[PDB]
């Protein structure tokens, strides 16, 4: 995708993530997690229902046409009712291949942005308290203990009360 | 400085294969097949009104063969025709065969209204061999069979109907062509014979063809069958000298005609469907379908591709 | 460690409703409306160059039918074909009526170019009571109705047009086709009669049809009209033993057919527009339209939407 | 759209931002203000002119067609006749309901992407001066006067001046 | 705190132009052009079958016009036919000229299979000086010419070709339009004459046109060639009392036809390539051509646009 | 683009760059150098053959069809046919112009992307190490040699070597 996180920076997909299209995934003194996060599943969920509403949509709703089987050839008036019909089933086969691709394209585009705004959703959360080791993955540079990181992952996580802690192991 | 918390996203074992404008071949977690593949081995009744001709296609069904009854006062929006179809009766052709079956098709319903034809000295309700009704000769229901008087007499006719309903009316009426100068005689004794049928802005002149066909039934003769359609306020005259195979009345056309007709040997069944091919209804919310370019009602788009997978679903990375 | 810099972007009260891939209603800051559904109620003499046929259509037109003479020598990208037209002469049909149609259309113009034909015996200029000019019974001034001379003779017709112009000529002439057999030999002397028309490569040959047909303006006659094209460097031959309606010479045919016609009653005005559709023009820089499927000119491209919002804005989330 | 700035990180847009698409909001010791960005307004309303042109383009001048409507039912040539430009119709609207949902879609995310080009050059512009506090904001540790901003606004303005006095303020 | 590293990208000193949604000139590092605007000035004779009409169009090489022998037992997927053919037999028309070429075309092969028809005390082997063979008198040598018996009789044909063979026969045949009565009863004693072609479900009847024609290699009278399709099961049989123009077997019909026809005057020459038009073959994968609408085979999309560039390199900016 | 790297950040390109779409031009006590990176050029070259190889594809492959020149004018059916190849070659033109400009616009946006996810990769190695001077380029706040600078290229710089010297060069 154009954002480089799924299959990209983030190495693989978590198969233990059942209740989630994305979430996180911690490590602290008291153990380690897996949970899912509501806004970004749902917001990829949303927008790919949205192209399969707008995609299973349209009527297509005909009744009398022209004849499209013939026993024997008859000429010239055949010929075009044949040449009609071949001409409707390559431009329609071609839309459909095109549409196809094109959904495709985008959705794995909108699916590999939600990751990278979850990403730096939470990045921006922890400020100066953390570090990107590269992977997806955030090096906390202080105590978070589970309230800690549920707070970073409802987004009531306060940077300020671990500022003085976080650059003083940082830096020094 | 060492807890650590991680951002990613789900996965499963095994993915959907699906195209991109890039890749012909990239696995996502999930995906939904767009084009419907499989079809119902059945027409489906509901919510359209089907109505099987059997035995009988439909030009059959229009002009009364034997056999054909139960189609009078049909009404459809999809005429089932089916290909093991026979003639019953007198040998025939139709001109402008694919023209009339459209516009019966298109129309909708068999609803036939009888008139009375003052027709002078002439012998009416003429019969044949190759047209058995219960065994006992007949002929097509709803044509006029007309020869010489016993009086050895076929004298010009010269009748008019106006039309002063509000619907538009059409009239099938057929040609006969013998097959020696002797049959010919022997039946509308002049030579040539000719019939003319008009309105006020169409008409229609056709000079019988006497020579020897296939024997078809037990005859080489054949009827040509054509039609004219009046529309409220005009009229039709049928002139004739000979070998016309009079109408009995006309059919009702619908204002409105939003009709057709299906060919196919598929059985009807008891289930619900808009939509149906040739080889049976489809049911299905996919917007395309391989099955078949014919297809009628509210369908699929028809392709020819055999697959097309939407991806649902973010790519597939396991572990 | 204090001040601060904000970095956004503009939004307004109320934006416009627009779809995307995924969504079929997003709020935008501001959007271009795509589907052009207003039309003028009037047609644009300018730049295409519209001729109002009033009540000739252009069938009419060429046959030079009473109150038709407005049309003569007159030139159209477009001609305006009206419904309320009317027949002012004697009852006719076109056996190929709409190709006829099609081809006077198409090639843009009447110029009709006189000649004479030596025709042998027979009187010329035959006129109707169902055809009056004036009051005073007349006919088509294209053509020229042969009867048999006054001492009841009708021979043998054998008359050849050479094209050594460098233009393809179009002939128009027709067949009557008589009530009665007195009326045809009141007419023509001979029956049956019987006319054969052919170039170097084609030719087209017609029997009269004795009958009556339904009263029009007190004749049940009819002429059925034909047509011939001769080539440069071919040539027209005309051969009748009767009921042969001449003609009196032949149109011009542009090497380059770029006309067109459009029927319909809206009237011609004053403004300036390229693009005419049955229900008027369209004055517009839009892509599409939904007004009609029958539109000619440089015009938009019709579809079934009544709007395609084009977002040529930003998301719209204000406070 | 797929940046995650435009209805992301940036709550919501500015009324008051009348002679811009985007641009600038400041608070400092003198007071506060509210300026256009010409660069990336330029920028987003060049490519949404841009499709505007290639849009409304193109001729489809057409003089002789075929016949359209009809009194009464012919037949086999009459039903060709209706089925071609019933098939031409379905097309060409398939093709306008698909054209305008791809350029929406790509005009969205073109104006969310020159909102993030924005953020990411002024990011750039502060190097350790400033700290990203998550809503589009940037929180300056140094005093910063009018004068100060607007070379920020126009591309001028020198970290090296002020990095002594805000990296101690960041980090002590 | 000093050592810097860069990233980056290529670029070239001049790129190429290429449209987008948003931009009709885009400088890209590298493109590829999509629509081929190039032909060759020949025919590829691999791996299609070609067959050169060369002097005789596809209709004269059906009938065996004098210098079509070499098309005898011919077969192609496509058949070249040349724009300067010439006639070199009797005058003559096709009713549905294009219909029968079609069939011709697209069945891709002249199989004849003679068979004696049995006609009873009529000449046979009609010659005529308007198709010459080596000089010396002839005629279409798939066609008999029937005339009248030297004790000047002409008696009722009435002969019965039945279809018991595994494919559908294609019979070809005329009708003699004399220019005089006198022509008429030198030829087939009878006045009128007359022809009917019925298969069990279909016919044909034809009554000729006597008249002055333009005079074509010394001649004034005219043919009119039609055609039967007899199906396996199906027989046919010839009805005349004159001016018919009888077979002399069928052609074979492949229950398959998937050739055609292309008109040009390119020569075929000696590359490969398995698309044609009708300026040249094209050796290309590009997926677009703008050369011509008349392609036939494994082709690119015939487009309306002189080039279209895809990107297949990052935007170019140099220094 | 999309991501306003190319023809963004990155002022121009290299026409010095020969063996690659994208890599490294650095300046140390050394010298300078420019090296391509085969993973991000490998990346662009591949979705672009994809789209080559998916457009250069389906067959046409098409015999017997209708008429399409004429010497005069017939009437009703010459009308249709004319006017039922006119259709299909505007439908086919459309297709082809809008093909090229959707395929254009990704590939423009593809490759500006693969420009940012080269420079994201090395903004991760880098970690506390250097600094992002606006340009696409990184200043490094310690000696880095010939191996030092190759380590980066190919990934195995092992940012824990230099904090020490970094922290300290950075902040004081
Ligand atoms: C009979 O024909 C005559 C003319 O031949 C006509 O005047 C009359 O209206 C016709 N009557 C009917 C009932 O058709
Ligand atoms: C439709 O596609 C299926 C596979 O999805 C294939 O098996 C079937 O043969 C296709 N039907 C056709 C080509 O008529
Ligand atoms: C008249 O017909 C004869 C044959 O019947 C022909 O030779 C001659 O050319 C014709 N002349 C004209 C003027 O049509
Ligand atoms: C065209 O669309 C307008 C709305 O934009 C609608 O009111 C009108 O009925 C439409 N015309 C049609 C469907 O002919
Ligand atoms: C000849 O015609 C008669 C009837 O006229 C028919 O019974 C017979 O089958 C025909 N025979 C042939 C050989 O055509
Ligand atoms: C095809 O395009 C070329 C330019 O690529 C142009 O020179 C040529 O005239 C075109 N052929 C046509 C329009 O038939």
């Amino acid at each position: 995708g154009l954002f480089g996180a799924i299959a990209g920076f983030i190495e693989n997909g978590w198969q233990g993530l059942i209740d989630g299209w994305y979430g996180f995934r911690h490590q602290n003194a008291e153990g380690t997690g897996t949970a899912a996060d509501l806004k970004s599943t749902q917001a990829a969920i949303d927008q790919i229902n949205g192209k399969l509403n707008r995609l299973i949509e349209k009527t297509n709703d005909k009744y009398h046409q022209i004849e499209k089987e013939f026993e024997q050839v008859e000429g010239r008036i055949q010929d075009l009712e044949k040449y009609v019909e071949d001409t409707k089933i390559d431009l329609w086969s071609y839309n459909a291949e095109l549409l196809v691709a094109l959904e495709n394209q985008h959705t794995i585009d909108v699916t590999d942005s939600e990751m990278n705004k979850l990403f730096e959703r939470v990045r921006r959360q922890l400020r100066e308290n953390a570090e990107d080791k590269g992977n997806g993955c955030f090096e906390i540079f202080h105590k978070c203990d589970n309230n800690c990181i549920e707070s970073i992952r409802n987004g009531t996580y306060d940077h300020d009360i671990y500022r003085d802690e976080a650059i003083n192991n940082r830096f020094q | 400085g060492n807890p650590v918390i991680c951002m990613g996203h789900h996965a499963v074992a095994n993915g959907t294969m699906v195209k991109t404008l890039a890749d012909d071949q990239v696995e996502v977690v999930t995906a939904q097949e767009l084009v419907e593949s499989q079809n119902l081995p059945e027409l489906c009744p509901s919510p359209l009104r089907l109505v099987d001709g059997q035995t009988c296609d439909i030009i059959n069904g229009a002009l009364g063969s034997p056999g054909c009854d139960h189609l009078n006062g049909a009404e459809w929006d999809v005429f089932i025709e089916r290909p093991n179809a026979v003639d019953t009766c007198y040998p025939f052709d139709v001109p402008e065969y694919q023209s009339l079956r459209s516009i019966l098709a298109n129309n909708g319903k068999f609803e036939f209204i009888a008139e009375e034809f003052q027709w002078n000295t002439v012998k009416q309700n003429g019969k044949s061999g190759a047209c058995k009704r219960a065994n006992v000769n007949d002929f097509f229901n709803r044509l006029n069979w007309l020869v010489k008087s016993d009086g050895n007499a076929y004298p010009l006719q010269n009748l008019t109907k106006i039309n002063n309903g509000d619907y538009a009316r059409l009239y099938i009426w057929g040609v006969h062509h013998p097959s020696t100068d002797t049959e010919q005689t022997n039946l509308y004794k002049n030579n040539p014979g000719g019939v003319t049928v008009s309105t006020k802005t169409s008409q229609t002149s056709v000079v019988p063809n006497i020579g020897s066909r296939p024997l078809v039934r037990g005859q080489s003769g054949r009827v040509s069958f054509y039609w004219t359609i009046v529309e409220p306020g005009d009229l039709i005259v049928f002139n004739t000298i000979g070998n016309l195979i009079a109408p009995r009345g006309h059919y009702k056309l619908n204002n409105q005609k939003k009709s057709t007709i299906l060919n196919t040997a598929i059985p009807i069944g008891s289930c619900v469907s808009k939509c149906h091919t040739d080889k049976g209804s489809l049911s299905t919310t996919k917007p395309f379908q391989n099955i078949s370019r014919i297809a009628v009602g509210d369908c699929p788009r028809y392709v020819k591709q055999g697959s097309l997978k939407l991806a649902t679903g973010m790519r597939n990375i396991p572990e």
